[PDB]
Order: C-alpha cells, then structure tokens, then sequence
C-alpha cells in the first residue's frame, strides 16, 4: 500500500482485504511481506480503532486480530520495495522483512495506491515505473526466485504497470486500463474517508466464498469485476504463463 | 590624525552605542543576513560555555570560530560591545590611512607620467587631482562606518567585524610597504575566513610596485622578493595554526572551521548563493558543485592579476568584492568591506554604465531581506523561494556593480592612453 | 544615437505614461471582481476535501441551559464567572486551567474605560485519547465586560460535552473563554507560546496542549441566529490559509446555513448587473479592513503564531427564518471534525489572497499588478528625474529632520500625555491624540526654519535629488508593505503615489500643497474611515466623522502598544518622514 | 541502584571554569612581542 | 546527521514549587531529500526522561519478588522511604523551515545562471581589448 | 606599445580561461560525477556460461 | 546474471567489495570444476560453496539497486546550465 494520510484509507483497505483473503486461504505471516505506508487501522482519526472496514455495514474487519506489517510508515519506499523483490536488502534485514522465495515459489504481488500512466506514486513523493518493475521481475527470474508470479495492481491506469513485463511466468491483473483515471469517491458517513477501490472489493467478495480446498481457477477471477460493476475495465494479461489459466 | 575623521568616529560610535542599548539589538543579532554560522556572537558564547562544561567546542555542529577568537573573547567576554566598537574604529582608521597613502602614491605616479607625457592631449577632466582626493580617505572611513551594513554587523557582534579589521590592516600594511606585517595580517585573515588567500596576489604586486621591482619572468629580484613574502606568509599561517592547536591541544578547529567553510554542511540561509542551492541539490552530482563553487572564489585571482598587474589596489578591491559575493556563509558585513572602497573609485563616475539601477536593486534587496524573511519564517505567507529570489537579485546586483566599476576603470585607463 | 533616441521617446511620454500606469493599476484593482481573475474557491487540501463528516451534535438544549447559567453567574460575578466555568468544564470532563493576566494600558482608551486591565482566562483541554498531545485545536469565545457571548459560552460547553466521549481525536481541543475581548486572547496566546511580544504579565500556564494548528473564535450572543458571519482578517493584515475559509463555506453549504462575509451575500456573482458591484463592495470592505491591520476578532491574534484562525459571528437580524444552536453547533462540530483530519499543517491553498465574496478570490500573482502599476508610476518619475538630473549637503538638512520628525511622532504622543493633560483640559487619550496631530502639523508647517542655510541659488537640481530619494524610499517601502499586506500598500499607493509623482515648485505650488495634505497618511486614514462607513450604508457627517478620526488615531496607538500592530510605527516612522520629504520638495 | 545520587555526582570531574593553557598564552604573548621588535 | 544532543542533569527540586528548565534552540534547514513524506507535519522531539526517588507517604518494607505481586517488582527498591519513578514528558512537535520540494531543478539553473553572468561579465572584461 | 601590451595580456587571460576550463574543468566532471566501476572479469564470466 | 545486469545499465557503482567477491566466485568456480574432474570431491564441494557464497554476495549487494544513482539522460540536462558558461572558451579559442 503506497499511500499515507488517512484519506487514502481505501488503499490500506485494499491491501488488508487481499491480506485477509490470502491469510485465510493458507499463506503464513512469515511468507507475506505486507507493506502499509500508513496504519489508518488505529491512527487517532479512526472512529473505530484497530479496525479497517470494507463496507458501510462495518461487518467485515479486514484488519483482523491476526495481522503483521513487515514494512510500514516511512519504511514503505520504492527503494525498499525494489530491494525486497530483487533481494538487494541491507544484510541486517531479518527474515520476515524479505522475500526468501526459490525456484519452487509461487508469488502473489498486490500493489495499490495513486498510480498514473505506467507509474505508481509511493506516499505522494517518489515513483515506481513499469520499466523498473519489469526489470525487477526479470532480475527475480534470472535467479529463479519464483516459479509462477501473479501480479495484481489496483491503481488508476493500472493496465500499463504490467505492459513492460518479459520475465517467462507472470500473469497480471489490473483494476483499470491504460486510459480510464476517474477515481471513485463515496466516503462512508461513519468512517470519514472512502472504504475501497470497488475492484478489490469484488475480488474480496469473490475470495470470501472459497475455502482452502477450493478448485476455483484463474478463469473465474479474470471476470470477478464486470464493466457494469466497477466503472473501469479490469484487464488481465496472460502472454507469459505457460499453463492455461483455466487450470 | 585628522580633523573630521575624529568627528566621523564619534558619530559612528554614538550610533553604534545607541543601537547596542536600544531594543533592536536582539533583533539585529538574530538577523540571519548579518550573522552566519562562522560569525555569530551567540555561537562564540556557546563555545565558551562548552569549554566551561569541559566538552570541546568543536565536538558539535554549532561552533565554528577559530581558537584565536576563543582566546580573545575568553578575556573580552564582558566588554564585547566596546571591543566591537574598537575593532570597527580600527578598521576605519586603517582604511583612512591606507587610502591616504594610496592617493599620495597615485598622484605621484600621475605626476611622473605627465612629466614624460604618455597621455593624450584630450585629457583634462580625467586626471586625479589633489582637491578631489583630499576627502577620499575621509569618505572611505565614512562609508566603512556610517553605512547600515557595518552598523548591523557591529550591533550583531559578528566576528566578520574582526575579519574586516584584519583585512583592513593587511591593506594598510601592504600600502605602507611593511612586507612582514602584511604577511602577518594576511595570515591572520586567511586563518580566520580562509578567503583572503587570493589577496596574497594583489598585496605582493603592490609590494613589488612599491619596491620598483619589475614583475617579469627573467628578473631575479622579483623571484627573490616573491619567495621572501610567500615564506613570511606561509610561515605566519603555519605558526598561527600550530598555536591554535596548542590552545585546545587538538586539531579539531581545522575540520570544524575550514572544512565547514569549504564543504558547506549547514544550509542556514544567507545573502549568498550556497544555502538554497545546496539545500535543493541532488545527492550524487553535489560534490562537483561544491568543488566548482569553491573554485569560483579563487578562479579570477590569476586573470585579474594578469590584467591588473599595474593596478594592485583596484585588483585588491575587485578581489575583496569577489570574496564577499562568492563565499560560503557570507554576512552583509563582508559586503561593507568592499563597499567602503567605493569613494576610492568615485572618479570613475562618468564611465559607470548603470549605477542608478544597480544601487536601487541593492537597496531594495537589502530592505526586502528582513521583510521576506519575516514573511516565510514568522509569517507563513511566503516560502523559501521569495528569499532565494531576493538572494539571487542581491548577488546579481553585486556582480553587475563590480563589473561596472571594473569596466569603468578599464575605460578610464584606455582614455588615459587614447584620447576620448 | 540609440541612448538619446530612447531617452527622448521616454521623456516625450513622462506625464502620459505615468498617468496611464496609475489608471492601469486602478483598473486592474477594479477588475479583481470579475471571473477571469476571481475564478472560484476550492479545497486544495485532500486531507479534508476527500473526507466527509456526519455530524451528531444534538445538545442545543444543553447549550441553552449552559448559556443561562453563565449569564446568571456573570451577572453575579461582575467580570467573568471563574468558579462556575471551572465547575462546568470539569463536569464535561475537561482538564481545566485558569490564567490570571494584567496589563498597564498606555491611556484609558476612551472606549472601554479600562486603564489597569486585569482578568482571568479560563480554558479547558480536551485530551486526545489516542494521540500523545502534540497538536491541538482551539475553540475560543472572547467574552467581554458586557452581556454578549453568553450563548457562545453555552455552545462551547455543549460542544466540549459532545467532543469529550469521542475516540477519534488526533489533536487536543482547547476550549478557551477569555476575560476581555482581545487582551485576554493576547495574554493567553503569549503565555501559551511563553513569549512576551506585547509586554503583558500573566501567571504561568499549568497546562498546554501542544502546537496549535487551527483556531475558531465563536462569537454568539443570541439563541437563534439568522446568518453566520465569518471574519478572516488578522493583525497586521495577515490572513488564515484559504482552506479554512473553504472548509467553513462547504460546511455552511452542507448544513444549509446562510453564511456571509462581512455581512454581504452573493448567490452567484454571475448576475452581470449587480454581482460585480457586490463583489467590488465586499472586496473594498476587505481591503479597508486589512489595511486597518487590527485584530477584528480573536482570530486575528492567532495568525501571528502561524495558527490558521477564523471568527464566526452569529448575527440575529430581522429575517424570520432562524437557525438554532444545532445548525451552528453542527457546523462547528463538522469544522472541528474535518480539521482533525488535517494530519499536516495547512501548506496548500493560498496565504496571500484578496477575496471578493467568500467563494471567489484572487491570488497574489493576480492582484499584484494593482499595486505594481502604482509603484511603476514612482519608478518612471524616479527614472526621468534621474535622467533630467544628469542630462549634496542640501539633502542632509531635510532628510534628518524628516526622520527626526518621524521619531518625534512615534514616541512623544504617548509619553507626553501627562504633561499634555497637566497643560490642557483634555483626557489622557485625547492628550495622546492631540499630541500626535500637533506633531503632525508641526512637521507640516516647518519648511522655513530648516532653510536657514543657502548653499545654492535658484537650485532646481538639489531639489531633484531630494525628490529622487523620496520617490525611491516611497516606492521601496510601499512595495514592502504590499508584500506584507497588500491592502495597506494599495490604499497608500492610490493616494500618495499620484501626489508624490507631481510635487515640483514650478506648478501652482498651492494646489500641490492641498493635494499632498489631502493625500497625507492621516488624510488617507480619514478618507478611508469615510469610505468604510459609506460602504456599510451608514453615511457619517463631518462632526462624528472627525470624532471617528480621533477614535481611530487613539485605537491605532493603543493597538500598536497592546498587540504590536505594525501600523502606528509604519505610518509614523517610515511613511511620515517620506511624505515630509515630498513636502520639502514642494517648498524648496 | 536506580538513582545513585551520591555516586553520579562524583562520577564526573569537578566543573571548573576553563582557561587557556599556559603554553598558548606564553607562546602567543612571546610572538606578539617578537613582531613588535622586527618592526621596531 | 550522526549524533543527537544529549543533556543529563541532576536538578534538586526544592519544595512545593515549579522548576522551569529551558534551553534555546535554533531550527535547522535540511536538504530537500531529508524531510519525511509529510514534511509540513513537523519533526518529533523525543519525550524527556525524568528519573526520581519520590518520597513515600508511608515507608515500604523489603519484600521478595516472588511473594510480591507482579506490579510491585518492576523496580529494584533501594531506600524504602523513597520509591523510584521514571516519568516521560510529551513528545514535542517542532516544525522546521522547509525548502520548496517542487523546484530542485530550477534552483540549479538559476544559481548557475548567476555564476554564469559573473563569468561572462569577467570574461568580457579580462579578455576584450578596448577599441 | 601599450595597445600591444594590453592585447597580449587579454590573450593571456583568455588562454588561462581555456586552460583551466579544460585541464581542471573536465577532470572535475570526470572524477566527481562518474559512477565508480571496478574491474570485473567479463571474459571468464562469459566462459563460465 | 550479474554481468548482464552491469552491461545493461551503465550507472551502477560496482565497488571493490563486489569486484573482490566476483573474482573470488570466478576463481572458486574454476577451481571446483577442475577438482570435480579428479579424486577431489571434498575440495570441489568446498570450492563450490565458496563460489556460491561469493557470487550471491556480489549479486545481492545493497549497492546494485539502480535507484541510488542519477539517471544518465538527465545528467546531460543538468549540465547545460554549465554549458552556457563553458561554451564561450571553446568557441573563442577557435574564432581567434
Ligand atoms: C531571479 C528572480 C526570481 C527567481 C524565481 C521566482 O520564482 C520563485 C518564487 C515562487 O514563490 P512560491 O513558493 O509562492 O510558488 C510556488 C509554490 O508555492 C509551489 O508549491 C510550487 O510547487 C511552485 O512551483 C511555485 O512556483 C515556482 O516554482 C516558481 C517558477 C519560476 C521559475 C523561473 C525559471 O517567486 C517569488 O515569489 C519571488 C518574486 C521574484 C522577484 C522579487
Ligand atoms: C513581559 O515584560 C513585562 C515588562 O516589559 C513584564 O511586566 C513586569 O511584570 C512584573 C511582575 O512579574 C512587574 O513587577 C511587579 O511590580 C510591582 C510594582 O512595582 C511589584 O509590587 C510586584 O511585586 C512585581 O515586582 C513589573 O512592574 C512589570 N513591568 C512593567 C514594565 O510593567 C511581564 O511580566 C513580562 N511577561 C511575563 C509573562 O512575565
Ligand atoms: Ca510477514
């Protein structure tokens, strides 16, 4: 989550919804490198401390009682992110703050925040571009640090963040296409700021209905958000995956 | 030793004492244009207090004065206002007598050149004349004392006043021809502010011009005197450096003073070109600009020497101006030292291209510095860009003023040779 | 060849270029009420523009009960009920502190009959539970020595009762009830930052709330209210960040409140017949109020401490539709709840604006030419005076005296009040104002004693140098003033610049004297008082106009001494000597 | 001991007013006189 | 950038009284790449530590850390008539002057342009011969 | 005479500007801006493929 | 991978530690390959371990991230303001 300032509560909620689904489906905390550029979970402005909500009904706290943030506040930088992906972190970094993936590792990477054309703003200050992201993914593939990689981005014009990928096994999702930038705004009266980005909200709803022993496939998640529901057109990308998404 | 210079001195000390005892003294001392990290009374007192606590004054980022300053204000900590009055009076006296002797030498050279008639016939109101040079030393002392820059520097109790006194005594001793005292005062000034080293080139030249030693390659006497003066200067510098070591028994003043002057780590706003440039600078690619901006101060010394070989006092004035404008952490009292030399070159007030607009720009910038400083430090109405723009305009005005004076001097020399 | 060509083409147009520049500046100022320059106001800061507030303040009846109790105890306790305020603030769960302050006014002020001001400020601190008490917001009611603002104290206590009990406070809320209208606010603000800017004595504060971010100065002396009157103009012409006023306007729109700036309304400025007129009228009112430089309300004292402050004055007119505490209480709660979202000191929007109608504004880069052309008039006069001077001791004599006169006008009126009262049967404040006016006229009627020395015959050249110096000085300080506060610089350059440009002894030399005297800073203040009273549809005759001029001089001196208002020193030390220099230029 | 008041006062050498060493004063004062004799 | 100020003082608090220890500081201007992503929020001065042996109303007994409840064995009591307390003051929000983060490239051009106008003026005077 | 002397001085100053701006101007750019690269075996590493 | 990374982007400061590790890794790879073709499995395994440690210390070094260095294209745009003063000596050495 590359966003601060408590009015970007939607981005923290996106990240924590993906985190809740992933941790419910099996991935341990040690294998999740969670980054929240601001808590917005129990900062003083929160009307409900220690909770992050997905819906106005306030019945599903994506910031549950079992959550670990490996990188938070000023630690969540484009530098630190690329360090985690490429493995070039400082040597004192612990296990929990690094991606110790191998050739047999499936990696899910979910990026959320303000994002323009082929670039993602990190805490309103710095920038990660699709060129740098593709280069980092290639560097990961050179060392065989992932078996298959699923990239999901939930920013504006997010289909261009995965437009410069060349590493062999990556399939990518995106909330919006190259052009659409209209950013939704419907602040909850109870929680002052916006709740979600409406794309990961339906991804969360899609992922809430499956169990760990579920046979749902990527083809059932390639149409989780239709044009009727999220104003933007969520575009995927399978030009690299060898395996058929339906399997 | 003058009838009206004493009156000038009493008026200056009266003004300075009134300001010291007024309620504006604290405001002036906290002014950032008149006070730098190198010339702050608050920082001198802080270093003394650190010594009282037993911690070294240079084991921190707040004290950057020299051990001679430490020693001097250890004893004169209570009489500081009187000491600063005395040092500005000494600067005025040194400038007065230096300019008096320099005018006498200039008239002597003009007479010895009119005798052999190296001037064109169309030169009548273009030769320096004794009635117009009678009050030039008095006007020099008057510009040095009764201008707001020096008054503010004194009231703020900045050590830039001490630096000015050292440089003025260097000028006086060089003009009187005392090579040894010239070297001592040049070494003291270089030890204090690190940018009178360039002034080594003019003084020597004038010294040679006073000894009638030709300045040329195939001249043994020129090399002998140059080596003698250079050895006196470097030996004085190294002796002062070793003595300053012995004051604290440690070489900590060396980094904290000279590397602080050269590397610029403070970024405190000034009237100079360094603070904002190095605050908003890219991390890599920044050492190159430190290097070039420090080379800037020393860059023109050799070309101005080989263009102003026969005019080492105008060359000294231009060098002092270049130091004052391009300098890590310059106070406005450094501007006063070269502005006091204007009456020496007021006979060029017929070739000055644009003096009115430049004086207006400098005055407006001087009176806008506190105003915009208030508007982005105490009032949130403005930002650092306002102060940066005023610093840019002030420094451009200084450059164009100095270039106008230099152009006028060269044009007057050309008209002395060729008829107008 | 080229230099003479340019010189002849510019002196051929001395008078027409100067008058064209002056009229251009006036026209640019008049054009600051039109859409291209006054586009619209907006919330630049997303920290509170991208959020919403669902107000739940429903304690208006408690506010009324608190107002009744406060009025009763304030009738019993003559000045301010301190024990009752402490009990009530500790009942709503605040940390209650009092500050005793006292001040020696220079003279009895002839307005509140107060000479030895002494009172207590009572403030309570809402301690942000989840925060570490590092930032704070101030809700202040400036109680005076009369029956007003008893409802505002009740509303403040009712809001404190509501805010206490909420976990969503990132900043402490300070509920401050000052003793006097502005002296108490100044005392509290000085002791809070522990500075002594105005030399006022007080007791040490037993409790602070951290760096103050924003401040609200609710004045409300009626139960129901017809319209809500915001005021954003601070001491020395300073203004709050525009986002605070945008926040107020958006919470007026959301709650249906009929909110007004300086008592004026515009549904939409685009009416093409009167919208420009109402915009011009309200912008003129803002300019006259900002040039005044006094702290209209307690919000004006916070701006010196880099605190964005705003006064809301509930006014109960003859409009039959009324809003109770709930509308105003909900507006205040929403404002504070949305300032709580700031999480960063207001650094966006604008700090230097000049806004016509609470929804329109002009940036500094947009209204700067209005005074820039007026300064260009002086610049052209100086340039052509210099080039006529080119094609001394006689300047030292005026300058010094002029500056001396300024220093005479700054210190003597207030310290010589005792001898003026022992001489003439006038009040101490009248003694101060009489001394000020007498010294003004003494500087006026003194061109001859200084002319006891004659070192030039039919001079007409040292004359030019004196006028050149005066023009440069006037342009410089008018530009500086316009940078600090535009309105004062503009108002001074509309009157002094045209007369300063034309001051030669070659003309009538009697019409010129009348022009300079009628555009002197004192005459500028008198005309500004007349225009300000006219702009409120309350015309004033010469008698009570002169009485108001007396009151304005006395208030200028007093406000300078009590809040550090930079208008008495500015007129008396920097502008009066320059205008006297022009006077000497006239009578050479 | 959480606050050993007696021990922590004596752990620091006594705060004495600083003065320049006799070596510097003698060294500086000797050479100030020395320059007074080359010129005089 | 390498070490903070540390100040440790043993102040004898006299009686029922308020001791006002104050120290003046001057705010520094930092590099543009030295402020937090929220530069206008400010910087935090760490809460100051206040270690004292406050006198006790009634003298305590020497009690072993096993029989005693867990809240009575945090600090190793030494005297008995005085109990050790370690207070922490509030963190302080101090704002620093800030450079304009949006103008790092224009500043280089403008300052180098001032250097360049000086260089050009001195070039066109030290090399150009009058004619 | 004097004109020749001033022309020679101006040419010397221009020479000094050129000489400095090259000999110390370009090595400064080189030494204080270049990314420092140590010697890596680029033939052995390729041979290990 | 390291060679390709350093050849692709020419703004990475590779320092003496990285070069030392690369040299150690290459030497150890050659030694282990020449010892595997012998009755020297133990020495070959130790050399392979040394080679892996050196090569992964060189590859995963904090200083190889291309964000620590100013972009090369913009390095020739932050110098034009110094081209303007430096364009005068180079041109006036040729015109005269
Ligand atoms: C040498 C003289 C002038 C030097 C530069 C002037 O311009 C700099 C300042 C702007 O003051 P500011 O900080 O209010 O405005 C801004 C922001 O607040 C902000 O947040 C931004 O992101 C901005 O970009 C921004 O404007 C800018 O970047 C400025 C762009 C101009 C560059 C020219 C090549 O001018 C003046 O005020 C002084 C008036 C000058 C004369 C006394
Ligand atoms: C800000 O500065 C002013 C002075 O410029 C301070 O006012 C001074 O306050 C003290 C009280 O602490 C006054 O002393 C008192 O005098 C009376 C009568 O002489 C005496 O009976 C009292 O025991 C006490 O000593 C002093 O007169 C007064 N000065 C002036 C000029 O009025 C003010 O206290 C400062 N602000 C703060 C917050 O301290
Ligand atoms: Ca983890």
């Amino acid at each position: 989550c590359t966003s601060r300032f408590w009015f970007n509560y939607r981005h923290v909620a996106n990240t924590l919804s993906v985190y809740r689904s992933v941790k419910r489906l099996g991935i341990p905390d040690s294998h999740i490198v969670l980054m929240l550029a601001d808590d917005m979970a129990c900062n003083p402005r929160n009307p409900k401390p220690a909770t992050v909500f997905s819906h106005k009904n306030m019945e599903l706290n994506v910031y549950g009682d079992d959550v670990e943030v490996d990188y938070r506040s000023y630690e969540v930088t484009v530098e630190n992110f690329l360090r985690v992906l490429t493995g070039r972190i400082p040597p004192s970094t612990p296990r929990s703050k690094r991606l110790l993936s191998d050739d047999r590792s499936n990696i899910l990477i979910y990026m959320t925040g303000h994002g323009g054309n082929g670039f993602l703003k990190f805490q309103d200050s710095e920038e990660i571009t699709n060129i740098e992201l593709a280069d980092a993914f290639e560097q990961m593939w050179q060392k065989r640090r992932y078996n298959e990689l699923l990239f999901i981005i939930d920013t504006c014009q997010g289909a261009s963040m995965y437009e410069r990928f060349y590493s062999p096994n990556i399939m990518a999702l995106a909330s919006s296409q190259v052009g659409e930038d209209s950013l939704s705004h419907q602040p909850d009266p109870a929680i002052g700021v916006h709740l979600m980005d409406r794309y990961t909200f339906y991804v969360l709803e899609f992922l809430e209905e499956i169990n760990p022993a579920s046979q749902t496939n990527m083809n059932d998640l390639f149409q989780v958000c239709p044009k009727s529901l999220c104003v933007s057109t969520p575009g995927h990308r399978t030009d690299l995956f060898q395996r058929d998404p339906k399997n | 030793m003058a009838a009206p210079l004493v009156l000038v001195l009493v008026v200056a000390v009266t003004v300075r004492a009134a300001l010291f005892r007024s309620s504006l003294a604290e405001f002036i001392s906290e002014r950032v244009e008149v006070v730098s990290p190198l010339s702050s009374w608050k920082r001198v007192v802080e270093g003394l207090s650190l010594l009282d606590l037993g911690v070294s004054p240079y084991s921190g980022a707040v004290f950057h004065e020299t051990p001679l300053i430490i020693y001097l204000f250890h004893f004169l900590i209570d009489y500081a206002e009187l000491v600063f009055m005395i040092t500005d009076a000494l600067t005025a006296i040194a400038l007065y007598f230096a300019i008096q002797d320099f005018n006498k030498v200039v008239f002597k050279k003009q007479k010895l050149l009119l005798e052999l008639d190296q001037y064109a016939p169309d030169v009548a109101e273009l030769i320096r004349t004794p009635m117009e040079m009678r009050y030039i030393p008095l006007k020099v002392a008057l510009f040095y004392l009764l201008n707001p820059y020096t008054i503010l520097s004194c009231v703020a109790k900045s050590t830039c006043a001490i630096n000015n006194t050292l440089i003025a005594f260097f000028i006086l001793t060089t003009i009187k021809g005392s090579a040894f005292l010239s070297a001592i005062f040049l070494a003291l000034a270089t030890y204090q502010s690190l940018y009178p080293l360039t002034l080594f080139v003019p003084g020597l030249l004038y010294l040679l011009q006073r000894q009638y030693i030709p300045v040329k390659m195939k001249s043994k006497a020129f090399w002998i005197f140059s080596w003698e003066y250079a050895m006196m200067y470097v030996g004085s510098l190294v002796v002062i450096i070793c003595l300053s070591f012995f004051l604290l028994s440690s070489w900590d003043f060396i980094p904290a003073v000279y590397g602080f002057i050269l590397s610029v780590p403070d970024l405190t706003p000034n009237i100079g070109l360094f603070w904002y440039f190095f605050a908003e600078m890219f991390e890599h690619f920044s050492l190159f600009f430190v290097c070039v901006f420090q080379i800037n101060v020393f860059f023109y010394t050799i070309p101005l020497a080989i263009k102003l070989k026969e005019h080492p006092i105008f060359f000294m004035f231009i060098q002092i101006a270049v130091i004052a404008i391009f300098k890590s952490y310059p106070t406005v009292g450094d501007v006063a030292l070269y502005m006091a030399f204007f009456p020496v070159w007021n006979h060029l007030y017929r070739f000055l291209r644009n003096i009115f607009v430049l004086t207006c720009i400098i005055i407006v910038c001087s009176l806008l510095f506190p105003v915009l400083w208030h508007l982005w430090i105490y009032a949130g109405s403005a930002n650092s860009n306002f102060f940066y723009a005023i610093t840019l305009t002030f420094n451009v005005g200084q450059i164009l003023l100095i270039s106008d004076y230099f152009y006028a001097f060269l044009r007057r020399e050309y008209y002395l040779t060729h008829g107008l | 060849v080229r230099r003479r060509a340019l010189a002849r083409l510019v002196l051929r147009l001395n008078a027409p270029l100067c008058v064209l520049s002056y009229v251009a500046g006036i026209a640019w100022f008049l054009a600051l009420v039109f859409p291209p320059l006054t586009q619209r106001t907006y919330m630049s800061e997303n920290a509170m523009g991208s959020t919403m507030v669902e107000e739940q303040f429903a304690g208006g009846d408690r506010a009324r009960a608190f107002a009744r109790d406060f009025a009763a105890h304030r009738k019993k306790s003559g000045a301010l009920p301190v024990a009752w305020l402490e009990r009530t603030m500790r009942s709503v769960g605040l940390e209650v502190y009092t500050q005793s302050f006292s001040r020696k006014l220079p003279f009895p002020d002839e307005t509140h009959e107060r000479y030895m001001v002494s009172g207590t400020n009572v403030y309570g601190i809402l301690r942000a539970p989840r925060a570490a008490s590092t930032e704070s917001l101030v809700l202040t009611v400036p109680c005076g020595s009369d029956s007003t603002n008893s409802q505002a104290v009740g509303l403040l206590l009712a809001l404190a009762a509501h805010f206490r009990g909420q976990i969503y406070w990132a900043k402490d809320i300070v509920f401050l009830v000052t003793e006097h209208d502005l002296l108490g606010t100044e005392a509290w603000l000085e002791a809070y930052h522990d500075v002594n800017v105005t030399g006022m004595q007080s007791s040490p504060l037993q409790g602070r709330a951290g760096a103050i971010q924003a401040a609200v100065a609710l004045e409300l002396s009626s139960d129901v209210v017809t319209s809500l009157d915001v005021a954003v103009e601070g001491l020395n012409g300073q203004l709050p960040n525009l986002d605070l006023l945008n926040l107020f306007q958006t919470f007026c729109q959301k709650g249906g409140l009929l909110c007004t700036l300086q008592g004026k309304l515009q549904p939409e400025d685009w009416t093409s017949l009167d919208g420009p007129l109402q915009g011009l009228q309200t912008l003129l009112l803002m300019v006259l109020r900002q040039a005044s430089g006094r702290p209209h309300g307690s919000h004006g004292l916070f701006l010196r401490y880099r605190v964005e402050a705003l006064t809301l004055r509930g006014i109960n007119s003859f409009r039959q539709y009324k809003y109770d505490l709930v509308a105003v209480g909900k507006a205040l709660e929403g404002m504070f709840r949305k300032l709580n979202h700031l999480l960063e000191r207001l650094h966006q929007s604008f700090f230097l604006y000049l806004l016509p109608g609470l929804s329109r504004f002009v940036s500094i880069g947009l209204y700067m030419p209005a005074v820039g052309f007026l300064l260009l008039v002086l610049g052209l006069k100086a340039l052509e005076l210099w080039m006529q001077l080119h094609e001394l001791a006689s300047l030292v004599a005026p300058l010094l005296i002029s500056q001396a006169m300024g220093l005479a006008l700054y210190v003597l009126p207030v310290l010589g009040q005792h001898v003026a009262t022992q001489h003439f049967p006038v009040a101490e404040a009248e003694a101060v104002v009489l001394t000020l006016l007498a010294i003004y006229a003494a500087g006026l009627a003194l061109p001859h004693n200084t002319h006891r020395v004659v070192s030039t015959q039919a001079p007409d050249r040292g004359w030019m140098a004196l006028k050149l110096v005066a023009l440069i000085y006037l342009a410089l300080q008018l530009g500086c003033i316009a940078l600090t506060n535009f309105s004062l610089g503009f108002l001074l350059a509309t009157t002094m610049v045209p007369t300063a440009a034309l001051a030669k002894p070659h003309g009538p030399r009697t019409l010129y004297a009348a022009l300079l005297v009628l555009t002197s800073p004192a005459a500028t203040l008198l005309g500004s008082l007349f225009l300000w009273r006219e702009l409120q549809e309350a015309p004033l005759s010469l008698a009570e106009g002169w009485q108001l001029f007396l009151a304005a001089l006395a208030q200028g001196v007093l406000e300078h001494h009590t809040y550090g208002a930079l208008l008495f020193p500015l007129l008396s030390l920097g502008l009066y000597p320059c205008w006297l220099l022009f006077w000497n230029v006239l009578f050479w | 001991e959480q606050l050993p008041v007696a021990q922590i006062i004596h752990q620091k050498p006594k705060l004495k007013d600083w003065h320049p060493p006799g070596g510097f004063i003698l060294g500086l004062w000797a050479l100030i006189i020395m320059v007074f004799f080359k010129t005089y | 950038r390498l070490q903070p100020h540390l100040l440790e003082m043993l102040i004898q608090l006299p009686a029922n009284s308020v001791t006002k220890v104050s120290i003046q500081f001057e705010r520094a201007l930092l590099k543009w790449t030295e402020y937090t992503p929220d530069p206008n929020h400010g910087f935090y001065v760490s809460p100051s530590v206040l270690s004292a042996l406050v006198p006790s109303m009634v003298a305590a007994k020497p009690v072993d850390w096993e029989e005693s409840p867990l809240f009575n064995s945090l600090f190793p009591v030494s005297d008995g008539s005085n109990y050790f307390v370690r207070l922490y003051t509030e963190p302080l929000l101090v704002n620093l002057p800030t450079p304009d983060f949006s103008m790092p490239y224009n500043v280089i051009c403008l300052t180098c342009t001032v250097v360049a106008v000086c260089y050009g003026s001195f070039y066109n005077l030290l090399t150009r011969t009058f004619h | 005479a004097a004109t020749h002397l001033e022309v020679a001085r101006g040419k010397r100053a221009a020479l000094f500007f050129a000489a400095v701006a090259i000999v110390l101007g370009l090595p400064l750019w080189w030494k204080t801006t270049e990314t420092y690269r140590a010697s890596l075996p680029y033939s052995q590493i390729s041979g290990l493929n | 991978s390291l060679a390709q990374l350093l050849g692709k982007i020419s703004n990475i400061v590779i320092k003496d530690d990285v070069a030392s590790e690369v040299y150690k890794a290459v030497a150890a790879v050659q030694k282990s390959a020449e010892e595997l073709a012998s009755a020297h499995l133990a020495s070959a395994f130790v050399a392979s371990q040394e080679a892996v440690t050196s090569s992964e210390l060189a590859f995963f070094d904090a200083s190889l991230l291309h964000l620590l260095y100013f972009p090369d294209d913009q390095k020739f745009a932050i110098y034009i303001p110094l081209f303007l003063p430096m364009a005068v000596p180079i041109l006036l050495s040729l015109v005269k």
